[PDB]
């Protein structure tokens, strides 16, 4: 782990995970929360992107394509992990605790679910620890079959410095379970399944317009 | 151009 | 318990308008789809309710994996079931040329790229194939449990027959998240299709176009 | 439901 360390990208997470106090600073539309967190959390997701090893000394026309391109997977991993803390629902990053039945009544149940399902119950099962998470997240950043590339080559060699190391991190930190590195990576075709899905419902209510959605979350919503 | 995301990367 | 020669053999023993010519190739594909299931190991075994959900749930993507690594020695272009060969120019005069770039760029070019051989590209369609998130199973569990058995096999394959590249597992995997965005898009097409009715589409696509 | 594919898989 000399180019691509874990301790880098494990403090890369740390840095932008929710304090503590925001949570207790708290405990009313649903989907306009959840946007709304969305909003906040994409400033900092700029902000961890930068704290990943190697990614600022991309061109700045390939950052800005690898974020446009995994924001929506970026951001699901996120809370996914953060809320296997809770039995049930969904922690925002505003402090806000999403349950089932008030997203279901929002209309969107069918897609909360899947998170719940595929992403949450999976992670809390195996006990993914916040490095994993960390490099999944890495991962998805380093998405060589992004479109516009202008070296996908080198974004290819990230993703493969990435891996390798999550896997030396599982066997060292994990002997005893030899699958856990597959068993995490098996976990992305969900996560590009439910980010796609999640798109899908984020552009009708856009073109609802009845949902108020802030000027970061509203510019990754426009076409190029 | 994605004038927000291309503040942050250059900031 | 999974042994790849069992599923290098399902591979094999099932061996064989553009969108028109297309369409009517995976019809013929879906029924030989099913003799490759019955031949990996332990699927037949499964209740057969189950063994539906995981074909229903995965025969876009299946078939996508197979075509592509199919293509490998073609240029800018896939070669059919049917015999016959469909080139990147003709997918974009037919108006589905940005899909099947995709299948291009992210499937058969890089499936080129590394080589992947019939052994690996089957443990990746078993891996599809043993989907325990698919909705409606009655038990995950043991779908989960052949699924973790086939990268199990999967891994040690790599790490015996190509002892220099380490991260060669990895890179297989790595493909199936393309591989799941490529089959939705599809599958999106294929909808599309049926509602104009404007593409000929035989009886077995049809029923697995055909709501649940 | 699904005629085709369960006389494949069963029979
Ligand atoms: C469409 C709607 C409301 C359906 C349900 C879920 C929870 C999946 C969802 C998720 C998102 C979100 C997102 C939500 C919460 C957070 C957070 O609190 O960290 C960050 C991002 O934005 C983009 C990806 O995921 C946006 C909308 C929706
Ligand atoms: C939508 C359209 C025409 C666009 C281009 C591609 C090649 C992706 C495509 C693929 C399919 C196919 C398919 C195509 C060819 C074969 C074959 O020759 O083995 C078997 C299956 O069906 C289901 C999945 O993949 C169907 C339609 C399309």
């Amino acid at each position: 782990n000399e180019d691509m360390p874990v301790e880098r990208i494990l403090e890369a997470e740390l840095a932008v995970e929710p304090k503590t106090e925001t949570y207790v600073e708290a405990n009313n539309d649903p989907v306009t929360n959840i946007c709304q967190a969305a909003d906040k959390q994409l400033f900092t997701l700029v902000e961890w992107a930068k704290r990943i090893p190697h990614f600022s000394e991309l061109p700045l026309d390939d950052q800005v394509i690898l974020l446009r391109a995994g924001w929506n997977e970026l951001l699901i991993a996120s809370f996914s992990h953060r809320s296997i803390a809770v039995k049930d629902g969904i922690l925002l990053a505003t402090g806000l605790h999403v349950h089932r039945n008030s997203a279901h009544s929002a209309g969107v149940g069918a897609i909360f679910d899947r998170v719940l399902t595929e992403l949450v119950s999976k992670m809390r099962d195996m006990q993914m620890d916040k490095t994993e998470l960390g490099c999944l997240r890495a991962i998805v950043l380093f998405n060589p079959d992004s479109k516009g590339l202008s070296n996908p080559a080198e974004v290819e060699a990230l993703r493969e410095k990435v891996y390798a190391s999550l896997e030396a991190y599982c066997k060292h930190k994990y002997p005893e379970q030899p699958g856990r590195f597959a068993k995490l990576l098996l976990r992305l075709p969900a996560l590009r399944s439910i980010g796609l899905k999640c798109l899908e419902h984020l552009f009708f209510f856009k073109l609802i317009g009845d949902t108020p959605i802030d000027t970061f979350l509203m510019e990754m919503l426009e076409a190029p | 151009k994605h004038k927000i995301l291309h503040r942050l990367l250059q900031d």
